[PDB]
């Protein structure tokens, strides 16, 4: 007489492809409070699916075809196609709500848009900065994915999206993943470099990027004191699949780090969204409302209008 | 089959170079005869250099080599003088002509066995002299002079002078300077060139060696303990060529995982 409602097996599309809310997600969720949300940007091919779906209902032992998110196919990648368009939704049976994101800045989506108000770039812009602000606004943890480093342009992104939200202010954390690492990025000098780069980068960002998910309290360095770092930042890698000196590849296995960052991001806080208790099914109304505000807003318009 | 070879030479001398070649391998007193009429040819080029006959000179010179691998007083008498034509030619400084020169000595040397004693002082001034401007040389060229001092150093046993190696594992030398390139055959040869004077015979040629590397070795470690503020140590080894040297964290850290 107390068994569960049901059990998800797959993802489902939370957002259409043509910016238009789905409201399929009702008959899984319940009355229940304290939940977490959890949102993903990053580029064209991070590797935001993959990441998503080991971190909610799979193993790397299992295999990319009976993954919950759909990941690039061998036959996607010669053609230089995104594979996941739109808003994502999946619930794992902890009750915790995990939500995708679709490419930002893809090229691909320019050129699909090409053969189909003033011009296509800043149609594509506005809708990563308005799904940028929808995750920053109704996510309890927002986790960023980059291919390589140094990127130099999604960081001037993050901050004028935070400054073009809709609305005691809130503002959700953030952590930077590195995917596809290697072993020069796993270096203490490198590390340090790194460290103080992300600090001069985001001096006045007013968000949560540090005090929390520290790399060295994870066991990964054993011998690396925390006094080394001036600012341990909330950051963490990520390596490919499972030359004078034999062996060594440079890094730890890809399952170990895996199950930390799991484990890590299972075990974040849950702070309150606004100035009342907030449910399930309270929490998807909530995110519906906003989003209708946000489509039909003013401070695109007039970025826009700039442009 | 006298004459017939000829029709071939003349058209080889003249990247179709290795179907001839081959062909001409493949195919086989009269090499004794011709070798004259080849080292008079570069003789008289030689002599009336002192620029158009670079040309002719590599094609001479790869001809030669090619004629030889297709195959005991003459062996000297002919190093010699080949080492003395291709010093002479000291103004045009062509890559290729050395190159082929190279190769020729490299495989002249290898044709022999290590069991006379044969002038070694020209070849080791040659490869010396070679090495002194062997620095902003090119890719075919550097292979080629490496593959020369590993015929060179195999072909010598027990009758090389510490001078020699003392010279060749030291700041200044620049074989130190060629094993930072980004291709991997340089890093290769470069090892097996280590190998090979590793594996020497006599204990007080291989000595000085040992104590060089080891106080390589000690330079680079002291530096990396003075980058993070660390005094040093190990001092047992250290060797009076790396008395005051600065190296920096990656060119230490590869320089020890080479040693
Ligand atoms: N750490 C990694 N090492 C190696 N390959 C990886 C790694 N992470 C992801 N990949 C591969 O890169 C691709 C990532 O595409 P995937 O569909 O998983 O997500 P994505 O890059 O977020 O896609 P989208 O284009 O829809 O944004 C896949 O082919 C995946 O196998
Ligand atoms: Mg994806």
């Amino acid at each position: 007489k107390l068994l569960p409602p049901e059990r998800m097996k797959h993802s489902i599309k939370l957002v259409d492809d043509q910016m238009n809310w789905c409201d399929s997600a009702i008959e899984y969720l319940l009355d229940q409070t304290d939940v977490l949300v959890v949102g993903v940007l990053g580029l064209q091919g991070t590797g935001k699916s993959m990441v998503m779906s080991l971190l909610s209902a799979n193993t790397p032992e299992e295999d990319q075809r009976t993954y919950v998110f759909r990941a690039q196919s061998a036959e996607m990648k010669e053609r230089g196609g995104n594979q996941t368009s739109g808003i994502d939704f999946f619930i794992t049976q902890e009750r915790i709500v995990f939500l995708d994101t679709q490419p930002i800045l893809s090229p691909s989506i320019l050129d699909h848009l090409i053969n189909n108000y003033n011009l296509p770039h800043t149609y594509v812009e506005m809708q990563s900065l308005q799904i940028a602000a929808f995750l920053f606004t109704v996510c309890h943890v927002v986790i960023v994915v980059q291919d390589w480093f140094t990127d130099l342009s999604l960081y001037r992104f993050l901050q004028t999206a935070e400054m073009v939200k809709p609305s005691t202010e809130y503002y959700p954390h953030l952590v930077f993943l590195q995917n596809k690492a290697r072993r020069e990025d796993f270096c203490p000098r490198k590390l340090r470099q790194m460290h103080l780069m992300i600090d001069q980068l985001m001096a006045h960002s007013h968000l949560r990027y540090k005090g929390t998910l520290s790399m060295l309290q994870c066991n990964v360095f054993p011998g690396l004191p925390p006094d080394f770092l001036d600012s341990e930042v909330n950051l963490f890698l990520v390596p490919f699949m499972d030359s004078l000196l034999p062996g060594y590849r440079g890094h730890p296995s890809f399952q170990s780090l895996v199950s930390k960052l799991r484990s890590q991001v299972m075990s974040m806080a849950r702070p309150q969204l606004s100035h009342t208790i907030l449910t399930e099914k309270n929490w998807f109304h909530y995110a519906a409302r906003i989003w209708d505000g946000v489509r039909k807003s003013s401070a695109l318009a007039e970025y826009s209008r700039l442009l | 089959f006298s004459t017939n070879f000829r029709d071939t030479v003349d058209i080889l001398v003249g990247s179709l170079t290795q179907q001839v070649s081959g062909w001409l391998q493949s195919l086989e007193a009269f090499s004794t005869t011709l070798l004259g009429q080849f080292l008079e040819d570069m003789e008289a080029y030689a002599e009336d250099l002192s620029s158009v006959s670079l040309p002719k000179l590599a094609a001479l010179l790869r001809v030669f080599s090619t004629v030889v691998r297709s195959i005991a007083y003459v062996t000297d008498v002919l190093y010699r003088v080949m080492r003395c034509v291709t010093a002479a030619n000291q103004v045009f400084f062509s890559e290729a002509v050395l190159t082929a020169a190279n190769e020729c000595v490299g495989v002249l040397l290898g044709s022999l066995d290590p069991s006379m004693t044969i002038h070694c002082d020209m070849v080791i001034t040659y490869g010396l002299d070679q090495l002194e401007n062997c620095q902003t040389c090119g890719t075919d060229y550097i292979i080629s002079v490496l593959n020369l001092l590993t015929l060179i150093v195999e072909q010598i046993n027990t009758k090389l002078p510490s001078s020699f190696v003392e010279k060749l594992f030291i700041p200044s030398s620049k074989l130190l300077f060629l094993r930072y390139h980004k291709e991997k055959e340089v890093v290769a040869v470069a090892h097996a060139v280590y190998q090979a004077v590793l594996s020497l015979k006599n204990i007080p040629v291989l000595e000085t060696a040992y104590k060089l590397i080891l106080g390589e070795m000690t330079c680079a470690l002291n530096n990396l303990l003075h980058s993070l503020q660390l005094p040093e140590a190990c001092s047992e080894i250290k060797h009076e060529a790396f008395k005051n040297h600065v190296f920096n964290v990656d060119n230490a850290k590869f320089v020890v995982i080479f040693d």
